[PDB]
């Protein structure tokens, strides 16, 4: 059983950071050599791991989250980053055992006018614990007077679009992120293979 | 939460939503400046009024959190740009006669038309008509009749105007705590809360005519050296102590002198660096013009283009079908976005020009990381003045030498020199007189110093004074002159042309120091410098987010503006002037008047 990495990387559509998707990934043969030496590749940078070594050793469960960000945020995918991303949308743990994996979406995530379908999330009442996810969409009290539910005032939407047109720089284009974790719990392995 | 904290989440939001809002309006105005439809008319005013409307709103939001309770500076700058009034100060009627006001001279101004007698269908706008016969015409009735004309048809429609223009200019800055509008104006100099580093919008006036009384002697000089050559060219139109007759400048204003190199060049037997053959001779495009003007940027350690800024600019003319407005802007959208508007064509002028645009780009590039508020100059005259230095160094005989468009043979002589200094100061000298003397007219005006049946009086008596400018023909106070100029009729400040001539060599200065440049000032070449360039990215970077006080100091070391620099690019030229002046008369007397007969 070859394990179903094409659903999460050839995706049609990316989830929002805010929202981020995670596949779980079982009882399967994984080549991640095979991954590796595609065409569109960018960012690769695994963490308490090999990349060379990589289809070596047994896991018991491997999750991959993907999601959609701007370049400059990127750098924020990694273990004891802050900012916007790691803190009100998707948070890696001190001691994370994985791989982060980007590439530049700007000929399929961009529109000339804007693609407002990929959100993130502007505020929030405390940064995320790793691998939280909130899709929340409370209306932010930043004053002192309740919101009553709509925006004013001291109260804001806390989501907010990135708007996407294919003419940005590179630091504000879409980039799409997977994120493969690596469990080892007390179970038999699940997930290895060549 | 505290009010500062309030007001730093406002802000977190607004910046968002503004860039997104300005990238939208900046395309929509990019499409219609590269593709001038009908269609991107709409467009452009559409995403236009979108975003002006934003505005009107945040700014409404920004004034309910009071800037005294707010100590972060950085913050309060921000709130304090965003909260500024302007003309939502005044009631709704006034601030709707003010904007039709503002649209009435403004589209008098560009329709303006001169139509030239026993011809009523033979009629000429100011653009191209009447500059091309200022500008180009020896003839001294041609040129009497483009001046009298345009300031007595077009003028004097805009005098009753511009009357209820100052009235309800005066009442928009009062109600924001102004003295008047004209202290309004001077608010982009003032600077608060920064020890050692403060400037009022008083000290403005004073600095400027404290730096204008150590230009005199250098002007006087060149004043009486072009009124002796033009001597000889008008010898019954002249006097030898009188002032300069307004319509014989060189341009519908005398703003510039440059026009009047021909008549007044020293040696014109020595013909002009224009390394346009060489351009052609080497098959030179625009995208190698700007290709070379982005090695200079590289050469003193700033970063290259981005992709987009090849990709999405507009280098060329577009040509044929597809119209253009191909005056050279450089255009920030945002997000990234960095491009040039230029229809570029293969001379030594356009070389220049792109080094001069690409200078903006390079600012803009530098503070991108500023919030949004603070992406800008540090005062009015900071980004002019940066886009000067670059044409500066690039037009240098070794500068074009080592690029392969100046021969290595070709030799400079004193005389050359001497030329190229005179040229220089046509353009760059001879307008401080002119951009401060307009200017403060407006400022006694808006102050409430001149009265209305006095306005063209005034006027003329601080031409004579202080330009050495008389009129050719008796104005009363039916006319409006100082609104015959563009900046006056569609109010726009003026001291920033002033003070950016200042600031520019006080950069030239500091980057040829750090370049370790010899000799005179006016033949430096900045390029290989990194030292330059990081001692100019120190202040880059900065946009608006620093005092302009303390800006100008990571450059040149000093505080406030200083005019020695300037003197100092024009001394070889100052010691010539006063040298071919020894046998004729420095100086003017203000009673002659070529009508006084
Ligand atoms: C410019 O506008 C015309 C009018 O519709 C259109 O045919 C053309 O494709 C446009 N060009 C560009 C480059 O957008
Ligand atoms: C001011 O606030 C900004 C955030 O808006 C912060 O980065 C900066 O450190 C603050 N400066 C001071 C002096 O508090
Ligand atoms: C601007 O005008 C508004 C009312 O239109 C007022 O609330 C605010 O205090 C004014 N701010 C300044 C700086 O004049
Ligand atoms: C700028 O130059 C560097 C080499 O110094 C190059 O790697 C980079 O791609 C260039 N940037 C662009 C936008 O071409
Ligand atoms: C700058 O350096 C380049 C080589 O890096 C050289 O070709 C050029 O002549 C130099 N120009 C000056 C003014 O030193
Ligand atoms: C140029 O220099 C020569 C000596 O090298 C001198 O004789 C001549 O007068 C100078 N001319 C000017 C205009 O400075
Ligand atoms: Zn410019």
């Amino acid at each position: 059983n070859l394990c179903p990495f094409d659903e999460v990387f050839n995706a049609t559509r990316f989830a929002s950071v805010y929202a981020w998707n995670r596949k779980r990934i079982s009882n399967c043969v994984a080549d991640y050599s095979v991954l590796y030496n595609f065409a569109p590749f960018f960012a690769f940078k695994c963490y308490g791991v090999s990349p060379t070594k990589l289809n070596d050793l047994c896991f018991t469960n491997v999750y991959a989250d993907s999601f959609v960000i701007r370049g400059n945020e990127v750098s924020q995918i990694a273990p004891g980053q802050t900012g916007n991303i790691a803190d009100y949308n998707y948070k890696l743990p001190d001691d994370f055992t994985g791989c982060v994996i980007a590439w530049n979406s700007n000929k399929l995530d961009s529109k000339v006018g804007g693609n407002y379908n990929y959100l993130y999330r502007l505020f929030r009442k405390s940064n995320l614990k790793p691998f939280e996810r909130d899709i929340s969409t409370e209306i932010y009290q930043a004053g002192n007077k309740p919101c009553n539910g709509v925006a004013g005032f001291n109260c804001y939407f806390p989501l907010r679009s990135y708007g996407f047109r294919p003419t940005y720089g590179v630091g504000h284009q879409p980039y799409r992120v997977v994120v493969l974790s690596f469990e080892l719990l007390h179970a038999p392995a699940t997930v290895c293979g060549p | 939460s505290t009010i500062e904290e309030q007001a730093k989440t406002f802000l977190d939001k607004f910046n968002h939503e503004a860039e997104d809002l300005f990238y939208q309006s900046s395309l929509a105005s990019w499409n219609y400046n590269t593709n001038i439809t009908e269609e991107n008319v709409q467009n452009m005013n559409n995403a236009g009024d979108k975003w002006s409307a934003f505005l009107k709103e945040q700014s409404t939001l920004a004034q309910m959190y009071p800037l005294q309770e707010i100590q972060n500076l950085t913050v309060k700058l921000q709130l304090q740009a965003l909260q500024q009034n302007g003309s939502s100060v005044l009631s709704e009627d006034k601030s709707k006669r003010l904007n039709t006001i503002l649209n009435t001279m403004s589209t008098i101004y560009s329709t303006g038309k001169v139509c030239n007698p026993d011809n009523p269908q033979e009629c000429l706008l100011l653009e191209p008509g009447l500059n091309e016969i200022m500008a180009n015409s020896l003839d001294y009735n041609e040129r009497l009749w483009a001046w009298e004309s345009w300031r007595s048809e077009v003028g004097k429609q805009l005098r009753p105007l511009y009357e209820e223009y100052v009235v309800l200019k005066n009442e928009m800055a009062r109600a924001n705590h102004y003295e008047d509008y004209g202290d309004y104006w001077r608010g982009d100099y003032e600077v608060n809360g920064v020890d050692g580093y403060d400037y009022s919008r008083g000290q403005l006036i004073e600095d400027v005519e404290h730096t204008f009384e150590e230009i005199k002697p250098l002007y006087e000089h060149l004043h009486a050296y072009v009124r002796a050559k033009l001597m000889n060219a008008y010898p019954s139109y002249i006097s030898p102590i009188g002032c300069l007759p307004a319509h014989l400048l060189g341009d519908m204003w005398g703003r510039f002198w440059t026009n009047l190199y021909s008549l007044t060049v020293p040696f014109g037997q020595k013909p002009n660096i224009d390394v346009t053959d060489a351009m052609v001779d080497q098959a030179w495009d625009a995208q190698r013009i700007f290709k070379e003007a982005e090695k200079f940027f590289v050469s003193v350690g700033l970063p290259n283009m981005t992709q987009g800024f090849w990709e999405n600019s507009m280098l060329t003319d577009p040509g044929n079908v597809q119209k253009a407005v191909c005056h050279p802007t450089a255009w920030d959208l945002g997000k990234g976005d960095f491009r040039i508007l230029m229809c570029t064509k293969v001379t030594m002028d356009d070389f220049l020009t792109a080094h001069h645009e690409m200078g903006h780009i390079q600012y803009d590039m530098a503070y991108a990381a500023q919030p949004f508020l603070l992406r800008n100059g540090a005062n009015e005259g900071f980004h002019e003045a940066v886009g000067e230095i670059m044409s500066l160094s690039a037009a240098t005989p070794k500068h074009l030498k080592s690029i392969g468009l100046l021969s290595p043979d070709f030799q400079e002589d004193n005389e050359t020199e001497i030329n190229f200094l005179l040229k220089q100061a046509l353009t760059i000298v001879g307008t401080l007189p002119f951009t401060y003397m307009l200017e403060k007219w407006r400022w006694m005006v808006f102050k409430g110093e001149i009265p209305k049946d006095q306005w063209m009086k005034k006027w003329w008596e601080m031409k004579r004074e202080i330009v050495g400018v008389v009129e050719p023909v008796p104005h009363d106070e039916t006319y409006c002159d100082p609104a015959s100029l563009f900046h006056v009729s569609n109010d726009y400040s003026f001291i920033r042309y002033y003070t950016r001539t200042l600031y520019q060599f006080q950069f030239q200065e500091a980057l040829c120091q750090a370049a370790k440049h010899e000799g005179p000032l006016h033949k430096c070449d900045i390029s290989n410098s990194t030292e330059a360039g990081q001692k100019l990215f120190n202040m880059l970077r900065l946009g608006k987010s620093e005092p302009w006080t303390l800006a100008l100091e990571n450059v040149v070391g000093a505080k406030n503006m200083n005019v020695r620099p300037l003197l100092n690019y024009f001394e070889p030229l100052f010691t010539w002037l006063k040298d071919q002046n020894k046998n004729s008369f420095v100086g003017w007397s203000t009673d002659w008047s070529p009508y006084a007969d």
